[PDB]
């Protein structure tokens, strides 16, 4: 399913539980991380961070601890497959997934029970429809036209499967929950702002995308920072601060 | 003339704050006063002298560690007299042996490439260099008048607390007693004194353009 709201769905169904966090490799889903673990640290929140990186180890993870949890989390994993079955888990098992990946898989959008998706769907999604992909002579007659519903289906995969991209990052979706419980800080802003660098840094978006998102990111930076108005003089020095550059673009040059 | 003054003892204070005031670690864990703490268990030690590192006078205050680059001759002296002024507040009240103030010795180390010695040309010439090499040959320590203080010989007039430039160079003897021309001369028994040595430094071996023997300074 796609979760509509953060706070209702996803928090405060996990406050009172004992989840489990499954985490890839890759600076993204570190930066997407750290904003979650502060911001279960400061509810009393009992989590467990298992670092995966494959499928293989992912499946052997799953393998030992899915009887003590029934609560799951996966980050930048595991939502441009199917989920219901390389693990095989049980019924009463819950699946948050917080991926870039695109595109999202088909029957985990349609599966409303155990894989729920933290995916803003207001990025470049345009997922197909339900029945266009899921379920006497008359008997051939009309099964003939279910045969050719068949063959419109072996079509409209091949157009919604064929290439794969990236959305927004992991770790502006972890920030913007982290800010409507009012619990952001700057310490949760930088590993948002590191997080959505990195795609552009490995070229995984397009510079338009990148542009938009560092206007979005920049009203933050300033309703934090700029509080500070002319008091950046009894303001201590050794508290971070943030501020927008217009900086080259040589790698490393400062150092 | 009169703004040279004016202008060091606005050095003389922005040298001060630096020492006083310089932190290090983060928020989270903790912070360390550096450069206080440094003088304070060096002179309980009986050591007078601190390591300041270029790096972070760059981080605090960009203009003085740039002053520190160009013209290091009369900048290494307001240094060194706020080093003097921060062991006072610090270390004092001195408990009963020691009561008058030494002098620290500032010394400094920075992180920065190297240059070579075949690398020095003219417009080097009163800049702060940093190059490496071997240590080839080494004087015997000898003394080396600071605050030296003289005397007329006929009418016996004295001119005391003269102070000598430091590094390589003499000092010029008035001639106008105010007696015979030239009446002055020195009085052993008043003059401070400290080491120095002379070294000898030979470039690296793997830096001769190899067609000679290697140069040193
Ligand atoms: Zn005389």
């Amino acid at each position: 399913m796609f979760v509509s709201d953060f706070r209702k769905e996803f928090y405060e169904v996990v406050q009172s539980q004992r989840v489990l966090l499954f985490v890839a490799s890759d600076v993204d889903a570190l930066c997407a991380c750290k904003i979650l673990q502060a911001l279960f640290q400061c509810d009393h929140v009992q989590y467990t961070l298992v670092p995966v990186s494959g499928w293989q180890e992912l499946e052997t993870a799953f393998l030992e601890h899915k009887e003590q949890f029934h609560y799951f989390i996966l980050i930048n994993c595991g939502a441009n497959v199917d989920l219901l079955d390389i693990l095989q888990p049980d019924e009463d098992t819950i699946f948050f997934v917080c991926d870039t990946h695109r595109p999202v898989n088909v029957v985990n959008v349609y599966n409303d029970t155990q894989i729920k998706l933290l995916i803003k769907q207001d990025d470049d999604l345009e997922v197909p429809a339900y029945e266009d992909i899921f379920r006497i002579v008359e008997q051939t007659m009309r099964r003939r036209q279910r045969r050719e519903w068949e063959a419109r289906r072996r079509d409209i995969l091949f157009d919604y499967e064929q290439y794969e991209y990236h959305g927004t990052s992991s770790a502006m979706v972890m920030f913007e929950l982290a800010w409507m419980l009012s619990k952001d800080l700057n310490d949760m802003l930088w590993w948002a702002i590191v997080g959505l660098t990195d795609q552009w840094v490995q070229d995984k978006i397009t510079q338009m995308k990148y542009v938009t998102d560092v206007g979005v990111l920049q009203r933050h930076v300033s309703r934090h920072n700029h509080r500070n108005e002319d008091e950046e003089n009894t303001l201590s020095v050794d508290c971070t601060r943030i501020s927008f550059e217009y900086d080259l673009r040589l790698v490393l040059y400062q150092h | 003339a009169d703004e040279g003054q004016a202008r060091k003892s606005q050095l003389q204070r922005r040298f001060k704050e630096f020492l006083r005031q310089y932190r290090v670690g983060t928020d989270r864990t903790g912070f360390t006063f550096k450069y206080r703490d440094e003088l304070k268990r060096h002179y309980n030690l009986g050591e007078y002298w601190i390591e300041v590192e270029m790096e972070d006078l760059a981080s605090f205050d960009e203009d003085l560690a740039d002053y520190l680059y160009k013209q290091p001759a009369e900048h290494l002296q307001l240094l060194e007299e706020a080093a003097k002024e921060v062991a006072d507040e610090v270390t004092r009240p001195r408990p009963s042996g020691e009561e008058v103030l030494q002098d620290i010795q500032v010394m400094l180390k920075s992180d920065a490439s190297p240059s070579s010695i075949r690398s020095l040309k003219s417009d080097m010439m009163s800049h702060l260099v940093k190059i490496p090499g071997i240590i080839i040959a080494a004087s015997a320590v000898r003394a080396k008048a600071t605050r030296i203080s003289i005397q007329c010989r006929s009418c016996r007039n004295t001119l005391t607390n003269i102070a000598m430039r430091p590094g390589l160079e003499g000092y010029a003897l008035p001639r106008k007693c105010n007696c015979p021309l030239d009446p002055y001369f020195i009085m052993p028994d008043k003059c401070k004194c400290v080491d120095f040595q002379t070294l000898k430094l030979q470039e690296l071996p793997d830096a001769v353009p190899h067609g000679e023997m290697p140069r040193h300074m």
